[PDB]
DNA sequence: GCATCCGTGAGTCGAGGGTAATAAGCAGGGATTCGCCCGGGTGTCAACTCTTTTTTT
DNA sequence: AAAAAAAGAGTTGACACCCGGGCGAATCCCTGCTATAATGGGAGCTGTCACGGATGC
């Protein structure tokens, strides 16, 4: 229900956005979504909508998740 | 995990280590009870048990222990999966030579010890006798006495100091006695200081094979294998079909025959049979061995029952079951469906209709998970029972689960990347998949009988990845060129053209309307016509602020579709003044997408589609018999031409008369009636009342450009010209008739001939297009944008094409989308219009186009000198999106797809010309370039050819007296690219190839950007020769990375000696993958025989860097998402190493 | 340095469903395999004795 | 305010039986031996090019 125009404007890579939204959805699966309401939306769409009004430099947690074994 | 796949020769010790037991009896199964045999091909003791956790003979079938072994039976209890990973070996009484290293194109065994291939075949067939270890007696080594008299009568020189052997043992002893170091040292000295006329061609190959056998660690004696391993009993199954009749694979026959021949030879050796019978047995055994591997080199082995030839291991991996398209690359996929497609105007652009039957089956696990989480069901088994009976409550769960899950839809002939586009499924009745009228143009598929497949992404990352990367709303621009693909095809464009037309004679003209609502109310009452001269109030917002709504004089048809245009400068009611042609409406969607965002473009395309359909269904677009009219002057023109052609026949040379009478009388008459009917149709009739009655249907259809054309209307209403016979020439008989009137059988026969010729031509040329597309994707599959900036200052000059006094392509459109190499200066006025290195936007584009300017140096992918891959500072602006290309996007694959897309519609040029140009073969005998300067000297003294003219300081078209300079085009048409690259620079050859390809593609009317051609040309040139013997005595071609890495290492070892520099070498796209580094990418497209045998002796290790290797291994492709994930993993490893450094 | 001869290629998704032919003979001795039956370890039941939580006194 | 028992445990003999291991018996597979004279074999293309390479004097 939301275009990828603002998402590409926030992050011009167009490839890191997919991984960022996937990590945001995996985090919103349990105890999250305190920034934007659901509004009858699923996890990926709500994550993409929240990315338009959220910090884009949140890949630190994604990098630290696979930092060690 | 695993990396760095390595392939080399397998020694007998390794084969024995792999095998578990030796097979001795060719017994598959028992006839009374179907069970494995003791030593047969299907053995439980050798290939594990058949049942899972159940040994044979009913002793340890409890399945509680897995480490025990049945004493009486002799097989351990293990899962059935172990039967597929266990191999067996067969012992051979006599050595046998490998068929791959013997009958291959380059004789690998013949390359060793300088032995001809004709002599090796005689020794293997036991025909002649070879001599080795010669003494002081005659018959020196390598004598190869042919007749038996030389082996017995000529052997009267003592029973010692003379050894002679025959068969595979001779080759084995020769390979075991040969040395590598001494031969390499002898060939190294002989290579240096030699005339190098013909001996070099063999010495180079011998030195290469010797150095490969040295460093690889494979002895030369492994060619003659002694033990042959057997495939496990799972790839050659013996499953019993329905009815009790078994069905086994054809591989069991070869193994059974080999085992039988080996047992027969073993029994012969024990019985002490004569040499004549034992020799034939060894010959038959060797034939069975080297036929079990290939079965094509030697005589064909056909079974007595079946009439088809058996499929050996080599033929099983070439085209049918190999990794080409059967198992590795192309495989079946579940969670998919297929059904016919239909058109739906109510659906949105990102929504597609999906039948309830297909959706209920594809989303079964999702429905199960929803029923589990919703609480309406309990056990999973119970849930499986609820959907089987099709309860009415399951429909509500299906609509809730299918809310945002995108499904992938693709047509059968996936030519370009636009063929696969994701949509949002919506439940609908029926069994036909609904579709959008605008999206059907992208798939390139009519709605007559075509069917589309549907896929479902299961993973959450893949589901979310297709929404923002593969959605239909995002794919609005074609990847080949910046042209919108959502233009109205047939009906919307026709309706918009009908609404854009304005007629001076109409009722209710001259009134002023403030709002469109007043216009609609007046049209409802009928006081005002649909289109007529009217002055209304409309807002434009040209100064980017607020407008006073200045009055505009346009018809009610105008400003009704203009209201859908978004509010933005540079666009407004001024752009709708045109007639709204198909090209005009296509250009209109480009400017709205260029100026405004993507949402406005898609919403405008959605709004304009409904208006066009609503307007077309209200007017009388019905085509009738009175719509098509024949010109009244044609009846006189044809009779005048017939009367004029009569005098030419009585005069007559017959060839000249028949040629001049048909190309002048009928050619001029065919064009006269055409323009006559065109003028009669374009004329606007005036009704008695004073208003235009109506416009012709076919004329409007031809002018709008939706379906009608000029040639079609001419053949429908004109004279049809003259038909062509299958020979090639035009028939002299005049076919003066059209489809409206009757046609006799004689004139229809020629039309049938032409139609059948065209149909036969279009059926074969499409296969060549597919072959070229498959060949181009394999050569440019390694081109991936990895770096952002390269720092290169070089570039290639770009000029516009011009034919006489007119230009074909503007300089702004050609240079647009590429980063400027150097700061362009305005000609005449000393002003810098563009910086040194900046992105050429549309503003800079039309600024450079306004002021006249010559060619400008622009960076390109061919001039880049970065690391492996391609940087984003040389590719330029992306074609799919307005913004520049992102890092990780695959450029080679998209370039190959864009080059192969316009195929199947081509044709001295066309599809075969393009295929020959891309391969860079020999076009024809052409004059070699002089490559001299100043004074030119004579050539050869009539030695059947002119080699070269030296000036130290056949049909000839250049005089020896005139001076000659380097680059002079002294050559017929279609020059050779090899000498062109040898004499001139690589940039000249690249520009020539780009010009030729662009001309061949523009002669048919298909626009294609030169970026893809430049990328393909760069992928072509990747190897450089060697002229200096410093650190590398070879002269053969080598990859471009080795000298860049070897020269830096050679200079670091010792600056003394001499450097190494050599000009690059060109090669076709086919051979570009022949000598590639990774053998897996080469074995997929090329022949698997020459690729495997060549890479086997060298022992090349694949690093899994290319895209083809990751697809075969089943890993993430190093492009886009895969590239970003690999970069993240690399940075995480770096951070972990930094953290571990401080901790010690 | 040229003339003659032997390998590779041919798009892609869909339908359609199973098949088919020759035919020596008998005597010696062992290895294999199917029927019955005793049998010892596994189940399925009559039927004799401590504990205790109350429910009754 | 007191004081003993249907269950709950715990066994103790008492069958019912169910594949296992032998005893048989009935029957499969192998191998060799037959004495007038037998004395070199049957398909298969051949209605695509074109390239790209491997032998020869
Ligand atoms: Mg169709
Ligand atoms: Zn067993
Ligand atoms: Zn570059």
């Amino acid at each position: 229900r939301v275009t990828v125009e603002d998402c590409v404007e926030k992050v011009p890579n167009r490839f890191a956005l997919v991984l960022l939204s996937a990590h945001r959805a995996r985090g919103i699966s349990a105890g999250a979504a305190l920034m934007v309401d659901r509004d009858n939306d699923k996890n990926p769409v709500v994550a993409l909508r929240e990315i338009a009004d959220d910090v884009i430099d949140h890949e630190g947690l994604k990098e630290h998740l696979i930092s060690t074994l | 995990t695993f990396d760095q796949i390595r392939i080399s020769l397998a020694s007998p010790e390794k084969i024995r280590s792999w095998s578990f037991g030796e097979i001795k009896k060719p017994e598959t199964i028992n006839y009374r009870t179907f069970k494995p045999e003791r030593d047969g091909l299907f053995c439980a003791r050798i290939f594990g048990p058949t049942k899972d956790y159940e040994c044979l003979c009913g002793k340890y079938k409890r399945m509680k222990y897995k480490g025990i072994i049945c004493e009486k039976c002799g097989v351990e209890v293990t899962l059935a999966r172990v039967r597929r990973e266990r191999m067996g070996h067969i012992e051979l009484a006599s050595p046998v030579a490998h068929i791959w290293f013997l009958k291959s194109l380059p004789s690998r065994i013949a390359m060793m010890l300088d032995m001809p291939l004709k002599d090796i075949e005689r020794v293997l067939y036991f025909e002649y006798y070879i001599v080795t270890e010669p003494g002081l007696t005659p018959l020196k080594q390598h004598q190869l006495l042919s007749e038996d008299d030389y082996m017995r009568a000529q052997e009267e020189y003592g029973d010692d100091s003379f050894t002679a052997e025959i068969g595979a043992e001779a080759i084995q002893n020769l390979l075991k006695a040969i040395d590598l170091e001494k031969e390499a040292e002898r060939l190294r000295e002989e290579l240096s200081g030699t005339v190098s006329d013909m001996k070099q061609k063999k010495f180079s190959k011998r030195l290469k094979i010797l150095e490969a056998f040295q460093e690889s660690g494979n002895r030369p004696e492994w060619m003659v294998l002694t033990v042959v391993p057997v495939i496990p009993p799972e790839l050659r199954p013996l499953v019993p079909l329905d009815g009790g009749r078994f069905a086994t694979s054809d591989l069991n026959d070869l193994y059974r025959r080999v085992i039988n021949r080996n047992n027969r030879l073993k029994r012969l050796i024990e019985l002490r049979a004569p040499d004549i019978i034992i020799r034939n047995e060894k010959r038959m055994l060797q034939e069975s061995v080297d036929a079990l591997f290939d079965n094509g080199r030697r005589g064909r082995v056909i079974t007595g029952a079946n009439k088809r030839p058996l499929k050996s291991l080599a033929d099983m991996l070439k085209g049918k079951q190999g990794r080409f398209r059967q198992n590795l690359l192309g495989k079946r996929v579940d969670y998919s469906g297929r059904s016919v497609i239909v058109v739906g105007p109510e659906l949105k652009l990102h929504e597609c209709g999906l039948p309830k039957k297909m959706a209920l089956e594809l989303f079964k696990p999702f429905i199960y998970a929803r029923l589990d989480a919703k609480g309406l069901s309990g056990t999973v088994k119970q849930s499986k029972r609820m959907v089987e009976r099709e309860q009415p409550q399951v429909w509500d769960i299906l609509e809730e689960v299918i809310r945002e899950h995108p499904v992938l839809l693709n047509r059968a002939p996936t030519l370009h990347r636009l063929g696969i586009q994701a949509f949002e499924p919506k439940l609908i009745e029926g069994k036909a998949i609904q579709l959008h009228p605008l999206v059907c143009a992208a798939f390139n598929a009519d709605f007559d009988g075509d069917q589309m497949a549907v896929h479902v992404p299961l993973s959450l990352e893949a589901q979310l990845e297709a929404r923002v990367l593969m959605m239909s709303t995002n794919n609005i621009l074609s990847p080949a060129n910046g042209r919108p693909i959502i233009v109205p095809s047939q009906d919307i464009v026709l309706g918009l053209y009908y609404l854009s037309v304005a007629r001076d004679g109409e009722p209710g003209e001259g009134k002023i309307f403030a709002d469109l609502g007043e216009i609609e109310a007046a049209m409802d009452a009928g006081v005002v016509s649909l289109h007529a001269k009217i002055k209304a109030r409309h807002t434009e917002m040209t100064p980017e602020g607020v407008l006073l709504r200045k009055v505009i004089d346009t018809t009610p048809g105008r400003m009704k579709i203009a209201a859908l245009l978004p509010h933005h400068p540079q666009i407004g009611h001024r752009l709708i003044e045109k007639a709204l042609t198909k090209k005009e409406i296509g250009n209109l969607i480009d400017i709205v997408y260029r100026h405004c965002g993507q949402k406005a473009t898609v919403i405008f395309a959605d709004k304009v589609m409904g208006l066009g359909f609503k307007e077309a269904a209200k007017a009388g677009i019905s085509f009738g018999k009175d719509d098509i009219i024949i010109p009244v002057r044609k009846t006189a023109i044809v009779e005048e031409t017939r009367k004029l052609a009569e005098e030419y026949e009585q005069q007559y040379i017959t060839k000249g008369e028949k040629y001049n009478k048909v190309v002048d009388a009928w050619a001029k008459a065919t064009d006269r009636v055409a323009d006559e009917m065109m003028a009669e149709l374009q004329m606007k009739h005036k009704d008695e009342n004073g208003r235009e009655k109506e416009i012709n249907a076919i004329y409007m259809m031809a002018h709008s450009g939706a379906r009608g054309s000029q040639a079609q209307m001419k053949q429908l209403g004109g004279m049809r010209g003259l038909m062509a016979k299958p020979s090639g020439e035009i028939i002299e008989t005049p076919i003066v008739s059209n489809f409206k009137e009757g046609l006799t059988v004689q004139e229809y026969f020629n039309s049938t001939h032409g139609a059948r010729k065209g149909l036969a031509d279009t059926a074969l040329k499409t296969a060549n297009s597919g072959y070229l597309t498959r060949r181009l994707v394999d050569v440019a599959q390694d081109c991936i944008i990895v770096e952002e900036d390269c720092g290169t200052t070089k570039g290639i000059t770009l000029r516009a094409v011009v034919e006489g006094g007119d230009v074909l392509v503007s300089l702004g459109s050609r240079v647009l989308g590429r980063f400027t190499a150097e700061d362009v200066k305005d000609p005449g006025t000393g002003e810098l219009v563009v910086p040194a290195d900046t992105y050429i936007d549309e503003n800079i584009a039309d600024a450079i186009e306004a002021a006249v300017v010559q060619s400008v140096k622009v960076r390109s992918v061919l001039t880049c000198e970065a690391k492996i891959g391609v940087c984003g500072a040389c590719y330029g602006r992306d074609l799919a999106r307005g913004t520049p290309v992102n890092i990780g996007e695959a450029v080679g694959v998209i370039a190959a797809q864009s080059i192969g897309e316009p195929g199947t519609q081509l044709t001295t040029g066309g599809l075969p010309r393009v295929a020959e140009l891309f391969e860079a073969r020999r076009p024809k005998d052409c004059a070699v370039i002089a490559e001299m300067d100043g004074r030119v000297e004579f050539g050869k003294d009539y030695k059947n050819k002119r080699r070269i003219k030296i000036t130290p300081d056949k049909h000839i078209a250049v005089h020896d007296g005139d001076y000659i300079t380097k680059g002079e085009y002294i050559i017929d048409g279609n020059p050779d690219p090899h000498d062109i690259l040898r004499i001139l620079g690589v940039e000249a050859l690249a520009n020539f190839l780009v010009d030729e390809i662009q001309e061949v593609y523009r002669l048919q009317g298909v626009p294609i950007n030169d970026k893809h051609i430049e990328t393909i040309v760069r992928q072509m040139l990747q190897k450089v020769e060697i002229l200096e013997p410093g650190d590398t005595g070879l002269i053969k071609g080598d990859h471009l990375d080795k000298p860049e890495f070897d020269k830096e290492q050679e200079k670091a070892i010792a600056r003394g000696g001499r450097p190494a520099v050599t000009q690059p070498v060109l090669l076709g796209i086919t051979k570009a993958s022949l000598q590639t580094k990774s053998f897996i990418s080469a074995a997929s497209f090329q022949e698997t025989t020459r690729v495997l045998t060549e890479a086997s002796v060298h022992g090349k290790t694949d690093t899994l860097e290319g895209l083809k290797e990751n697809v075969i291994v089943g890993r993430l492709i190093p492009a886009g998402t895969g590239s970003y994930l690999r970069s993240l993993q690399r940075v995480a490893a770096k951070r972990d190493e930094q953290l571990a450094q401080q901790r010690e």
